[PDB]
């Protein structure tokens, strides 16, 4: 597989496969493809085989660009990874030759995955919480300032919520890595202010 | 999501 946002291992005999990915940040000019292989779910734990970066990505919002990464493996085992921009049609590729791990080193790696990947699943869940809140902050801010039509929301409630979101964004920058509960606590604290506004919008009948 |  390859590395996704938050150093996460996203897994992709003869077989060919593809997956669609987007940009982590707004007006991202390029995407770096990092190839990690191994039984353990974490990218960091797995050995990096090669890294290549696509460039010339058109400026666009965080989730808008569509990138297709196709991994082709034949009976020989030679890995051909190609990243293609759906919009532009611009692509980049690398080839990793099958010509050195030993049978017991592979079996040891597989055994390590069973024993340690249990703890990996917990780590993965913790990382996902970071991404979810990040996205939640962006979406709430966008909703409050998004629709010019959605100005109907009371000024007092909007001001109060905007400040809460702003405080969590600053907290997120300062605390690069935090506990799952801390992220959920922050999500819930924003959710506590925002949900009543939403109910009130649809409350009117 | 993919990083730069």
């Amino acid at each position: 597989g390859l590395e996704t946002a938050g150093g996460v291992m996203t897994k992709l005999i003869p077989t060919k496969k593809n997956q669609i990915f987007t940009t982590y940040a707004d007006n991202q000019p390029g995407v770096l493809i990092q190839v990690y292989e191994g039984e353990r779910a974490m990218t960091k734990d797995n050995n990096l085989l090669g890294k290549f970066q696509l460039e010339g990505i058109p400026p666009a919002p965080r989730s808008v660009p569509q990138i297709e990464v196709t991994f082709d493996i034949d009976a020989n085992g030679i890995l051909n990874v190609t990243a293609l921009d759906k919009g532009t049609g611009k692509q980049n590729q690398i080839t990793i030759t099958n010509d050195r791990l030993s049978k017991d080193d592979i079996d040891r790696m597989v055994n390590d995955a069973e024993k340690y990947k249990e703890e990996d699943e917990q780590n993965k869940n913790r990382i996902e919480a970071r991404n979810n809140l990040e996205n939640y902050c962006y979406n709430v801010k966008n909703t409050l300032q998004d629709e010019n039509l959605k100005t109907k929301i009371p000024k007092d409630d909007s001001e109060k919520c905007m400040k809460t979101v702003k405080s969590v964004l600053d907290w997120l920058e300062k605390n690069q890595t935090a506990e799952t509960e801390e992220y959920n606590e922050k999500e819930k604290d924003i959710s506590s202010v925002y949900n009543p506004i939403m109910t009130k919008i649809y409350q009117g009948a | 999501l993919l990083t730069g």
